[PDB]
């Protein structure tokens, strides 16, 4: 027998053995996430350990097939995926310690509480207390207290754990023939073997920086506008030429400036397109929300949701007797089992996020016929990009009117368009420098370019210079403010959000051109377009069988990420900001601080 | 003396596809309306002869093969398919003259814990000839190293069980299948007005 044929038969056996084990693990973890009990957590951990043991056995087995002798790209990809030594290349004690510190960081992040000094009986954890403050408070001192308490409490605990985390993860990545853990993470985008579609792990850094350079002017003008508007809100606290104080950005970190809309609305005279009251007055429920999303997806040529989906999903909070995890998730359990876990409220935000999660589910349904190890997005950004184009189409006023949640006599001024685009930008473009700077800091730390004695020094230097954000109080090396974010303290890569943000507007442009759309791109609703549906399905069905560059080319015509779709989406707001900032300073000095 | 098609259709236990079961049907009247006036079946596809005009036809004898397959594999019970079921478990001839019938049996063939009785053959050297049947449980040798009856590296047990549970998608839910083939000889037996 040939080495390739032996590997093919091994992969057949693996797929058929792994479907059932992954399904059992998924059932156990679902029973946990929908019904948090000790029996359920023990069953989840049992099934997960069984799956991990099977995976490590199959890894050591697949390593016995010499990769160099494989001439079939698909079986080569599957073999490499199985051969990843992962954490196993660690000694037993070091692996135990790494899992220990991972769980410890996750625990202190998800459980940390800070108490009010003025009223020591009131104590809040991050959700919902401190986030409610950072979202709605207009008091400078209260916001500063929340920000500094969160950091000086949980990040100080996280600091040494994160140092040990860095050293252990670097040991693992180096033992797995990578430069560092950042190189490992960037490996998700690597394509190696297909002529004309390859992609190295440093090409990602090159491309991200080259595109952020072009993003810079739009962000600078949005920053200047928001800075002036915040000066009206916090007089004597903000310099007209300085960076924005980090605790006034709308959430705990400034990842999204969404909650600054009340303070930055261009034309507050216009009514806001918040259809929450319409949904409540029409007696909508989560059933109706998800049925409407399903009708949307069917209107473009995609299948219904499965009866198994409608029978097994949990779309509302089960109440006080049965406590569950409410983070919205789209579950692809395998064996054709698709579910959504979401504690849906009757709000416009939950309507849009239901569209997003059902887009996730549609992707999963579309690549179900692929072999097991190929049932996944082209890269880490594709699922969120698909969900986001769904949510954009659902958020357009044309769609909102056609569904009947917005009045037919809602006039679309040239000012309502700037309002809508500004609110979109606060979220979408406000997050890009944040994401890029966080991942740059993480990459540099993993690379060993930032010594431990100036972690926070370089963190806030980069904050100032890149993001235009300045800390309200000085922080020494005791703090670990990057780890005060969920993705950092829970070992999730972050550049996925940048890449998906660019991908989503590439996709929106392509699918709206397919839908013969004519007006400004942000006014595009791909509803009722079987052509756009087909063009998107041609990419969804591939899963991870083809390179992500080829998958992106199949829909948008380009082998790489592009920023002009995003810039063209935001062009009208860009010119409006350039006019609005004629007598305002654009840019920022990196040296001014709210303290001296 | 009517032919007991009910014995194979309304049967309590159904066999695994790798060990599909064949029942001969000789001289008897055969009402086929008992089959065609019914929406119970999910497929009900006929080949080589009209699906409903069988009543006025007479055959030398009729063979009823029965088994159980996953919903997505029913597509393979037809002439000229090339999947795992069609190649290693149950192959139909290119000149097949008969009818395939299948119906969803999640309620009886799936349990919450998981029904792993129904199996199928995953590995075999050479395909099956039409209507052939293999029950061998000998260790499949993939590589050049001999297996010596022990399962191991490049030595795979050839059978794999379906995992039938009520939360599986329709494509992974169990369907019971009866293939009715019609034999023709220059001999006389199965009419059925
Ligand atoms: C690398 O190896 C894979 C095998 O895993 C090759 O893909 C396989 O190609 C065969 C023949 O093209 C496919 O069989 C086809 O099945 C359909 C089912 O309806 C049938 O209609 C066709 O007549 C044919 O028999 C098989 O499905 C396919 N497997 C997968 C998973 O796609 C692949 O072509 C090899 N790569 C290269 C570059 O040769
Ligand atoms: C494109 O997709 C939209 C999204 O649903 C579809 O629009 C809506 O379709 C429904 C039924 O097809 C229309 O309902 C009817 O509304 C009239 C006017 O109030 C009412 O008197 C009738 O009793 C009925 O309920 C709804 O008006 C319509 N909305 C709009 C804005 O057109 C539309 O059908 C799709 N177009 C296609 C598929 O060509
Ligand atoms: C397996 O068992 C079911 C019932 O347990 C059988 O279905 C039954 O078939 C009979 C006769 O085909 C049906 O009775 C009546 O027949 C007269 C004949 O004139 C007809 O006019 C009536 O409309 C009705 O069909 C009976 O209703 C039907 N019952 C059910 C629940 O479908 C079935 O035939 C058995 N399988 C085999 C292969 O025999
Ligand atoms: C939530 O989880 C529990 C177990 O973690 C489920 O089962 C309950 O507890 C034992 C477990 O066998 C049974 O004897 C009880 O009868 C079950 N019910 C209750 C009320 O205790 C429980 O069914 C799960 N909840 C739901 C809605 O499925
Ligand atoms: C998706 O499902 C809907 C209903 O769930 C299907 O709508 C059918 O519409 C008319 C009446 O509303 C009838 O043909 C049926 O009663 C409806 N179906 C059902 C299951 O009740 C719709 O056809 C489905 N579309 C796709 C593509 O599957
Ligand atoms: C995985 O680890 C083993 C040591 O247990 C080593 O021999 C093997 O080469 C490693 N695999 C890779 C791809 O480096
Ligand atoms: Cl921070
Ligand atoms: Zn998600």
């Amino acid at each position: 027998s040939t080495i390739e044929e032996q590997a093919k038969t091994f992969l057949d056996k693996f797929n058929h053995e792994a479907e059932d084990l992954f399904y059992q693990s998924s059932l156990a973890s679902w029973n946990y996430n929908t019904n948090i009990t000790e029996e359920n957590v023990q069953n989840m951990n049992n099934a997960g350990d069984k799956w991990s043991a099977f995976l490590k056995e199959q890894s050591t087995l697949a390593q016995m097939y010499p990769l160099q002798e494989i001439q079939n790209l698909t079986v080569k990809l599957q073999l490499q995926a199985l051969q990843q030594n992962g954490s196993s290349v660690l000694s037993e004690d070091k692996s135990k310690r790494l899992n220990t510190i991972l769980n410890t960081m996750s625990t202190i992040y998800s459980t940390g509480k800070v108490c009010n000094p003025d009223n020591p009986q009131e104590c809040l954890l991050l959700e919902p207390g401190l986030n409610e403050i950072m979202a709605n408070s207009l008091d400078y001192n209260e916001r500063l207290w929340a920000w500094e308490s969160w950091r000086s409490e949980v990040g100080k605990q996280l600091r040494p754990l994160y140092e040990e985390y860095v050293v252990l993860k670097n040991e693992m990545a180096r033992a797995n023939h990578y430069e560092d853990y950042g190189d490992y993470w960037r490996g998700d985008y690597e394509v190696n073997g297909v002529d004309g579609y390859d992609y190295s792990r440093g090409q990602l850094i090159e491309d991200v920086e080259h595109t952020f350079e072009e993003i810079k002017p739009l962000y600078e003008h949005l920053h200047a506008y928001v800075r002036a508007k915040l000066m009206n809100a916090y007089p004597s606290y903000i310099s007209p030429i300085g960076c924005l104080p980090a605790h006034l950005l709308g959430d705990m970190w400034g990842r999204f400036w969404t909650n600054l809309y009340s303070l930055t609305v261009p034309f507050g005279q216009k009514p806001n397109i918040d259809v929450t009251d319409a949904m409540v007055d029409q007696a909508w429920d989560a059933q109706r929300i998800f049925k409407e999303a399903e009708k949307f997806f069917v209107s473009v040529g995609l299948p219904n949701m499965t009866q198994g989906f409608w029978e097994n999903s949990m779309l509302t909070d089960p109440g006080n007797v049965q406590k569950a995890v409410c983070h919205p998730t789209a579950w692809d359990l395998g064996k054709g089992d698709f579910r959504i876990l979401m504690c849906t409220k009757v709000t416009m935000d939950d309507f849009l996020t239901a569209h997003h999660e059902m887009g996730h589910i549609q992707y999963d349904m579309a690549y179900a016929a692929q072999p097991f190890l190929l049932r996944n997005g082209a890269n880490e950004g594709f699922h969120e990009a698909v969900g986001e184009i769904m949510s954009l189409s659902a958020a357009t006023p044309k769609h909102l009117k056609s569904i009947g949640l917005l009045s037919p006599d809602f006039q679309e001024d040239n000012e309502t368009e700037i309002n809508f685009l500004l609110k979109q930008a606060l979220t979408i473009v406000g997050t890009l420098p944040f994401t890029y700077m966080l991942e740059k800091w993480r990459w540099m730390v993993f690379k060993g370019e930032i010594p431990k004695d100036q972690w926070m020094k370089k963190w806030w230097e980069m904050k100032r210079e890149i993001v235009g954000v300045v800390e309200p109080v000085p922080h020494d090396e005791t703090y670990c403010d990057p780890a005060s974010l969920f993705h950092v303290s829970n070992d999730y890569s972050f550049i996925r959000y940048y890449t998906r943000t660019l991908y989503q507007f590439q996709f929106q442009e392509a699918l709206c051109q397919a839908a013969k759309h004519e007006g400004p791109l942000h006014k595009c609703d791909i509803s009722n377009s079987t052509e756009a549906g087909q063009k998107l399905f041609n990419m969804l069905r591939l899963g991870k069988s083809e390179p992500w560059t080829l998958a992106l080319e199949n829909v948008v015509g380009a082998k790489n990420m592009n920023v002009r779709p995003l810039l063209n989406y935001f062009e009208p707001l860009f010119t409006w900001l350039k006019d609005q900032n004629k007598n305002s300073f654009v840019g920022w000095s990196t040296d001014w601080s709210p303290y001296a | 003396n009517l032919c007991p098609f009910g014995e194979v259709f309304n049967a309590t236990k159904f066999p695994s596809v790798y060990a599909w079961e064949r029942k001969k049907i000789s001289n008897c009247v055969a009402d086929y309306s008992v089959l065609y006036n019914s929406t119970f079946f999910s497929t009900f596809k006929c080949y080589g002869v009209s699906a409903t005009k069988l009543n006025d036809l007479c055959f030398s004898n009729v063979y009823a093969d029965s088994f159980v397959v996953k919903g997505d594999d029913v597509r393979q019970i037809a002439p000229g398919q090339t999947g795992v079921i069609a190649d290693y478990n149950y192959k139909l001839p290119d000149d097949f003259m008969g009818c395939v019938l299948a119906w969803n049996t999640r309620n009886i063939d799936a349990t919450s814990t998981g029904n792993y009785n129904y199996k199928y053959r995953l590995f075999r050297k050479s395909n099956l000839k039409p209507f052939e049947r293999d029950i061998s449980t000998e260790i499949y040798q993939a590589g050049s190293t001999p297996c010596n009856g022990v399962e191991g590296f490049n030595c795979y047990f050839p059978l794999q069980s379906y995992g039938f549970q009520p939360t599986n998608g329709v494509g992974y839910q169990p369907y019971r299948v009866v293939v009715l083939s019609f034999e023709l000889l220059n001999a006389p037996t199965v009419c059925g007005p």
